[PDB]
RNA sequence: GUUAAUCUAGCUGUAACCAGUACCGAGAACGAACACACGUAGUCAAGGAGAGGAUCCUAAGGUUAGCGAGUGAACUAUAGC
RNA sequence: UGAGUAACGCUUGGGAGUGAGAAUCUCCCAAACCGAUUGACUAAGGUUUCCUGGACCAGGGUCGUCCUUCCAGGGUUAGUCUGGACCUAAGCUGAGGCUGAAAAGCGUAGGCGAUGGACAACAGGUUAAUAUUCCUGUACUUACAGUUAGACUGAUGGAGUG
RNA sequence: GGGUAGGUGGUAAGAACCUCAGAUCCGGAGAUUUCCGAAUGGAGCAAUCCGGUAGUUGGAAACAGCUAUCAUUAAUUGAUGAAUAAAUAGUCAAUUAAAGCAAUACGUGGUGAAGUGAAACAUCUCAGUAGCCACAGGAAAAGAAAACGAAUGUGAUUCCGUGUGUAGUGGCGAGCGAAAGCGGAACAGGCCAAACUUAUCAUUAGAUAGGGGUUGUAGGGCUUGCAAUGUGGACUUGAAAACGAUAGAAGAAGCUGUUGGAAAGCAGCGCGCAAAAGGGUGAUAGCCCCGUAUUUGAAAUUGUUUUCAUACCUAGCGAGAUCCCUGAGUAGCUCGGAAAACGUUAUUUUGAGUGAAUCUGCCCAGACCAUUGGGUAAGCCUAAAUACUAAUUAGUGACCGAUA
């Protein structure tokens, strides 16, 4: 039932349950866009709790609590793309000087 | 910081022509009034990549199902290409 | 408007005859002139004004 | 309340299948009919095969099949008595036990 | 402001938003109720003869005009004599 | 009824293939065409008719395996191009204001309204559907800091080019 | 709160789920409610673009998310503030209301046609209709006599019938048409200025705020007495009660054979009605089903009425006195109109001018004078009785049945 969301802490574990069902409701939507998600009725279950969670907090103050303190591989590529444009910027420039 | 702005993800013949090169592009579908910024920032804060460009373009109503007793209208549509720096790849 | 500031009220429309009694819409204007009116603040100001409303002022000593 | 509840007994008063006993299955009170098992077995035909030559288990031929009964032409079993009456219904009684309880109208027999 | 601001020049990093982008387009898709011989902005503009974007045949490029097959009366239109 | 008649609204032939059936569908080869045009590139307008697969009930002034027809699935990618966030001519709207029974009409300060002004990207390749945008190569502008060198910077206003 | 076994809205077959730890459903009360749109941060080709300001997070920043606000007018309050010293206009800051829509229907008001009839037509009728416009309201408007009017009179207003096709008005033509009185619907009258007086305004205030009175059987103020402690509603809130309204519950009675695809029709014997309205069920069913008359039921919201308490407003009868007051561009008059049944005549109203009195008054009784009698304008407010139904509920129809 809902009754169990008013005992909990109503401050901070709740948003991060939200945030948490949110991400996963993106990736089951990302999913049913593939074949495999095998689950259709997922989407409105978790579409209904994120509806009643913001009521549930609606009823009190604002969804976004931000006054808080609310992959790796990116930096290898980063790193070779840097290095290709400054080789290209380098030898562009010894050529212009190169030319007079 | 919402992520409201990724709707689902195509997966056609034109798409899979594209990831086969060095680029590994990727097309989302997106809300029409999300600008490139913000496509690039719920990209950026959905897998943790900066992505270097980023391209939107869109599909104009058309009258789809001419004959049904009722001509019915195909739905507006935006789509966001992103791009990666060359030798990375990302599952969705 | 063709109306004095001192109270709503315009011109009149009517018929208008003659000996062969035919009919003419016909409207009549109020008379306005502008006469200087001095409020009780040390102000003087010119409005639009009747002539009859410019008699009562006259006899009012409001100028 | 309703008449037949899901899983009782149930017999047919008028129709071709007079004297007929059986079980409810499904019940669509929206639009008033009413599912029971062994009964009405039409024989439908399982128009699949012709559409295309695609799918599995398409052609079996005469297969029979339940069809809906129209919910008023139904009586409730009594098997509470050696010599039992098919009855009326009466919904007044109100135990502590639940809610409300039903029972015949011609004895006196929980539902 | 001169206890520094303000621009100028190079190096380092960083940003560059929103709407249009297909196809048709002196016409079979546009405006004429039509797959009508009608009408419509600008831009490219080949060779021989020729003053010329006229005239004749062609280059590049592109169409097969959405009914036909016969005979070759009178008569009609087009022309030639 | 008018009647299976008038008209069917600027042109061909052959071979092979497809096919249930082909003058019409496909391919191949010819010819006859306009060629300051029936071609190549786009404004305004049409909004999917563009591409692929399937079908030929209806629509194709004949037929039809085929169609700008229908169904199903796809397709337009921009710091530099088209127009905004820059600028103004007619003209529109219009605070205060004037005016008129009312509705309203006029007009100031302003604000909009390009067919014009300033404004930085070119060549080539790739897809059936896009490419000064996708990609390869080579460039430029405008903000933005940190850093470095030099320098007193010089407006909403004045003046000339514009 | 009601109510339980199915539910995933219709084109619906289905894969996957929820479901008696009370689902779906009904009713009441609550929230998100993107954009346009009176649209109001600024513009615009309606569903678009561009922002400023204040917080908050990422950072080095541009900027980006996450939140809130930013139209105008009118009123009030404050600061500011010119020509010109002050002061005024203007400017800024803050708060409070609209700004529109529609119910093809009613109301008030402003403006305001022609065709047509008169067998033509200008007077006239249509018509004070249609259209346009302003503002409403739950109805609106009007309203308490300076009335009628011929009476030993009635006594606010509103609507109906009659009076009556009467009196009359009309190129005396088409036409038009009252007012009394009577019988009905409903019914109730109150509140300001004035003298008098108090307090304050550079006390010159002429202005501000309090008592006093609401006028014709003339009244009120003044000086001075008696007796009230209450009649009461156009009426402020609190406590309760009844009757509804928005969900539901209980709620009677049959078999047998028959033609028959199927019975409920038909035949035999039965049963109940405060329930023989109606609908469905393989043919026309009282007893097959939902129901229906009746008896009940409201967590919450809401309406009307009733009782008590309570706040404001209110009361009778005397005496003096040539004491004072009793609605100013007001009314008549003239020049043109208009509502009046009247086509301009007292009545009423007003565009231009003219412009009194103070109870010994003023006006009224279709020119006027005198007498007689009646009433107190030039201030304000008002419930019901009247018209209408786009909406919700229930019901009705000698109204229609796919060219209706």
């Amino acid at each position: 039932t809902v009754a169990k969301e008013l005992r909990q802490k109503s401050s901070e574990e709740l948003v991060k349950l939200v945030i948490k069902l949110k991400g996963e409701l993106l990736e089951y939507r990302f999913k049913l866009a593939h074949g495999e998600l095998d689950k259709p009725h997922l989407i409105n279950q978790t579409r209904r709790l994120l509806a009643t969670i913001l009521t549930i907090l609606t009823e009190r103050k604002l969804n976004w609590q931000e006054e808080q303190a609310k992959n790796e591989a990116a930096v290898n590529a980063w790193k070779q793309h840097l290095e290709a444009n400054k080789a290209k910027l380098l030898k562009s420039r010894a050529k212009r000087e190169d030319a007079s | 910081d919402v992520t409201n702005v990724l709707l689902k993800p195509v997966l056609t013949e034109k798409v899979y022509f594209n990831q086969m090169g060095e680029t590994k592009k990727y097309v989302f579908v997106v809300n029409p009034k999300a600008s490139k910024t913000r496509v690039k920032l719920a990209f950026e804060l959905v897998y943790g990549i900066k992505p270097l460009k980023v391209n939107t373009l869109i599909r104009k109503p058309t009258t789809i199902r001419g004959g049904s007793r009722f001509p019915g209208l195909s739905k507006l549509e935006k789509l966001a290409v992103i791009t990666l720096p060359k030798g990375i790849a990302i599952s969705v | 408007a063709k109306k004095d500031q001192l109270t709503l009220r315009g011109p009149l429309y009517g018929n208008n005859r003659s000996h062969s009694k035919t009919i003419t819409r016909r409207k009549w204007n109020v008379n306005l002139q502008p006469c200087k009116v001095k409020t009780a603040d040390g102000k003087t100001t010119r409005i639009l004004v009747s002539t009859r409303t410019l008699r009562t002022l006259k006899k009012h000593n409001r100028l | 309340m309703q008449r037949i509840k899901k899983g009782d007994k149930v017999v047919v008063i008028t129709g071709k299948n007079k004297g007929g006993s059986g079980i409810v299955l499904k019940i669509m009170p929206a639009r008033q009919q009413a599912i029971v098992e062994g009964l009405n077995k039409v024989t439908r035909h399982k128009k699949k095969d012709q559409t295309t030559k695609r799918a599995a288990k398409q052609s079996t031929g005469k297969v029979q099949q339940e069809a809906p009964i129209f919910l008023s032409k139904l009586a409730l079993f009594d098997q509470k008595a050696k010599q039992q009456t098919i009855g009326k219904i009466k919904y007044v009684m109100d135990p502590k036990t639940n809610k409300k309880t039903r029972v015949f109208k011609k004895s006196n027999n929980t539902l």
